[PDB]
């Protein structure tokens, strides 16, 4: 099921808790925010404070609030209070673009990804009311390009364009409290590299990371159309398939087995891993061009409730085009 | 020969907390 | 109010006027200061949409106020049923007041306000203190742009120096007049006066400082990257290619449109290498960036190498180890335009409550001057 | 320099040999000989059905 918004490229889209509102950007300095009123889309409000391309949007769903990050050095935390959207201001002390943000599980930080070779976890202080950041700089040597976040809100994944995707811990010690022990590791200061990856030779930049339900498996795709799934439970280890299409732009777990990964060839795709450390290619899920989708696809999403039950998913990218598939 | 100020001491208001509060600005902001 | 939570900021500026509440980190209102007359008085944001039918007139010059009838006009608008819905007898304010201001003008807006208008509170401040404020600093240096002329001011602590303050003749305006003058050689005519305001659009969308001249022109030559099509209101589409990175270059270089001096990165050390030895390290490490046009892309990358360069030929000639010991630092926040408005919005909420900051309007009904 | 047998002629497909005769045949193009052009480059199409569009990207990121 398509529906074309724009002419225009979408860089990045929003859901909210019930489904019933989305975010979008249109390759500009601007948000849109549409509702569906019975059977038809029509835009409900805009959202403009940016001076600059606009690159990441993310919607938390229990405290329902916009995070919003773009390539003029600035972020807005958006809230509505009144019937009209208000932003909230926060400190980044970065000096080149950001690229990627993320809300946390909890919805108490959210982590961007900017290319000042930074990562940067901001969290909120009320007593001036803002949010304040602190960095992980020490082994990263490029742009970093995607992000994830465990269910144990702590452990971090990250992609970037020196060829190696990475596992940090982000823990804060004002606001989080204590973790437990994972298989990852057991000793987590902040900003401690707890694993890295990327050793295959012929590496690419990583355009997209995530990690399971379970917590204990990390997935990643790379430019020289190749993904690989990383386990950590028997021991560390890595699994790698090539595939032989074009390079893959997002990936995301459906469940413990299978994963959906979707990139230029704008038609999305399912991977399966089995228990003992092996890859297979399954099928297409799409059987002018003779594809639904114009052109490349660059966010792929869930429609449904996330990894626990995962029934239909959205993706999204610069034919102007948004489409919702189901499995069944 | 002159303070840093360069200028005459102003004897007003040498006759006659804003650095408590900013210091959490300056910590925050750098 | 009775607590003190009815204090209202404003920043008065020629282009752009910035009115707010304290406590808050954002203007809450911003509209441009223009009032015309037909060729009854149309003030405000109503003065920019139409223009061409309209006779315009700017009444203040870097804090100079050119009409005292005018001024009255724009301020009822300020403080009027339209923005702010304020009721004035029950209020204090806090002003800016430009370096190097006469004093005739300094007492008058003071005279005029605590008469026409009947308020209960009344500062004035300094705008090289208040942006520092809101960095958190103490000591350092500002330099501001806008609309009149480029400022550059030292601040030690809490007081200016108005002996070491250094000023330069080219803003906002001279950039987009220039462009006018480049955009005239490639057969585009814009009129200097119904057509300022569309030509601005372009230099706020489309302009930029080069890092290295060089690879700018080999770009501009050997390449068509650099040219992009803008849409005007009539539906014509113009051509914008090479001028981009020219216009803004009369910052650097002041002789590209008849104005003898230095420029601004050799002007920025004329006047630190003008102070006592031992605070000039104390402004090395922090310069501060404000007002509108520094939000050009690549102001702060430049300006680091061109006082490295001249730090590193003029004082310390040759001899390249000693420059990693020497520490220079610029801090220029995405939120450099309304910085003398946050810091308004800081100093009025940490002195809220004790009467000894503001001038009180019994002060007048005797003494008739202040010494604060 | 094995090129020049197989100029005068998937065999194996071993799925990662494919990558490397890729690579030759893409570092065989930059010297021709007015005969090794037409040949290589008609098993550059045989190549690419049995490898793939993919192909092409590791040879081109192979640096
Ligand atoms: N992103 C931008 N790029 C380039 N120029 C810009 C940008 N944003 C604003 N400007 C220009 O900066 C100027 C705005 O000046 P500003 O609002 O800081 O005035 P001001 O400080 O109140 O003025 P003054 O001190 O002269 O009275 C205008 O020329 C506007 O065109
Ligand atoms: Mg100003």
């Amino acid at each position: 099921s398509l529906h074309q918004f724009l002419l225009e490229p979408i860089t990045c889209h929003a859901w909210n808790r019930d489904r019933t509102q989305i975010a979008l950007s249109p390759n500009n300095h601007e948000v849109h925010i549409y509702k569906k009123n019975g059977g038809q889309w029509v835009k409900a409000h805009e959202l403009k404070e940016h001076n600059g391309h606009i690159t990441g949007i993310d919607w938390a769903p229990k405290s329902d609030r916009i995070v919003t990050c773009g390539a003029d050095r600035n972020a807005y935390v958006w809230s509505q209070k009144d019937g009209v959207w208000k932003p909230t201001l926060v400190i980044l002390r970065i000096n080149r673009a950001a690229t990627f943000v993320k809300w946390s599980p909890l919805e108490n930080k959210f982590a961007v990804g900017s290319g000042a070779r930074l990562i940067s976890v901001c969290y909120f202080e009320s007593e001036n009311d803002w949010w304040v950041s602190k960095h992980i700089k020490k082994p990263i040597r490029s742009t970093v390009l995607s992000l994830d976040w465990h269910p144990n809100n702590v452990l971090l994944a990250a992609g970037s364009c020196d060829f190696k995707c990475r596992v940090f811990s982000a823990y804060i010690k004002e606001v989080d409290e204590k973790p437990a022990s994972t298989p990852w590791g057991s000793k987590m200061p902040f900003g401690q590299l707890m694993s890295e990856f990327g050793g295959s030779g012929t590496g690419g930049w990583v355009h997209g990371v995530s990690f399971s339900a379970s917590g204990s498996r990390l997935a990643w795709v790379s430019h020289d159309s190749t993904v690989s799934v990383a386990d950590a439970s028997k021991s560390v280890q890595v699994s790698t398939l090539k595939t032989e299409f074009l390079p893959l732009l997002s990936v995301s777990f459906v469940s413990e087995n299978s994963v959906v990964a979707a990139g230029h060839d704008c038609c999305p795709m399912l991977f399966n891993y089995d228990d003992r450390g092996c890859l297979t290619f399954v099928s297409k899920l799409d059987i002018a061009l003779e594809t639904l989708h114009q052109n490349s696809i660059t966010q792929v999403s869930i429609y449904e409730v996330d990894k626990q039950d995962c029934r239909k998913f959205c993706t999204t990218g610069i034919d102007g085009a948004m489409t919702i598939w189901d499995f069944k | 020969q002159l303070p840093v100020t360069r200028t005459k001491i102003d004897w007003n208001k040498i006759l006659s907390a804003l650095m408590e509060v900013m210091q959490k600005r300056s910590k925050a902001i750098h | 109010d009775s607590q003190g939570r009815k204090v209202v900021v404003c920043d008065n500026g020629t282009g752009f006027v910035k009115c707010g509440y304290a406590g808050s980190n954002f203007p809450e209102h911003i509209f441009p200061a223009l009032v015309g007359r037909p060729i009854d008085l149309m003030v405000g944001d109503e003065a920019s949409e139409l223009r061409s039918m309209l006779e315009v007139n700017y009444p203040m010059e870097n804090g100079i106020v050119r009409n005292w009838d005018d001024m009255k006009h724009l301020w009822d608008y300020t403080f009027g049923p339209e923005k702010l819905n304020i009721d004035t007898r029950n209020c204090k304010i806090l002003l800016t007041e430009p370096p190097m201001n006469p004093t005739k003008n300094r007492e008058k807006i003071v005279e005029v306000m605590f008469e026409t208008y009947q308020f209960s509170g009344v500062y004035v401040a300094i705008q090289a203190v208040l942006t520092l404020y809101a960095q958190g600093l103490l000591t350092g240096v500002v330099v501001d742009s806008g609309d009149g002329v480029t400022h550059i001011c030292p601040v030690y602590e809490g007081f200016s120096l108005p002996h070491l303050t250094r000023r330069l003749d080219i803003a906002g305006r001279d950039i987009t007049r220039y462009l006018i003058k480049l955009l005239l050689l490639r057969g585009y005519a814009f009129n200097h006066s119904a057509d300022f305001e569309t030509v601005r659009m372009i230099k706020e969308k489309l302009c930029y400082v080069g890092y290295n001249i060089e690879q700018e022109q080999k770009l501009a030559l050997e390449t068509t990257v650099l040219v992009e099509s803008y849409t005007l209101p009539d539906g014509r589409i113009i051509k914008v290619g090479g001028e981009r990175f020219e216009a803004p270059e009369a910052l650097f270089q002041p002789h590209l449109i008849n104005v003898e001096g230095v420029g601004v990165a050799e002007l920025l050390f004329n006047t630190i290498q003008a102070a006592d030895i031992d605070t000039r390290s104390e402004f090395y490490k922090h310069i501060v960036l404000s007002g509108g046009s520094t939000m050009y892309p690549g102001l702060p990358s430049r300006l680091e190498r061109e006082l490295k360069q001249l730090y590193l030929e003029r004082v310390l000639k040759g001899d390249v180890e000693k420059l990693s010991k020497f520490k220079i630092r610029i801090e220029d926040p995405p939120r450099r335009k309304h910085m003398v408005f946050l810091g308004g919005a800081v100093l009025a909420d940490i002195m809220k409550d004790k009467d000894n900051f503001w001038m009180t309007r019994q002060e007048y009904q005797e003494k008739g001057v202040r010494v604060l | 320099i094995v090129l020049k047998v197989l100029i005068s002629f998937v065999q194996s497909l071993d799925k990662n040999g494919v990558d490397l005769l890729m690579k030759y045949i893409y570092k065989g193009f930059e010297s021709p000989s007015d005969n090794s052009s037409a040949v290589l480059l008609q098993w550059h199409e045989k190549a690419l059905a049995a490898g793939g569009v993919g192909s092409i990207v590791r040879v081109l990121t192979a640096r």
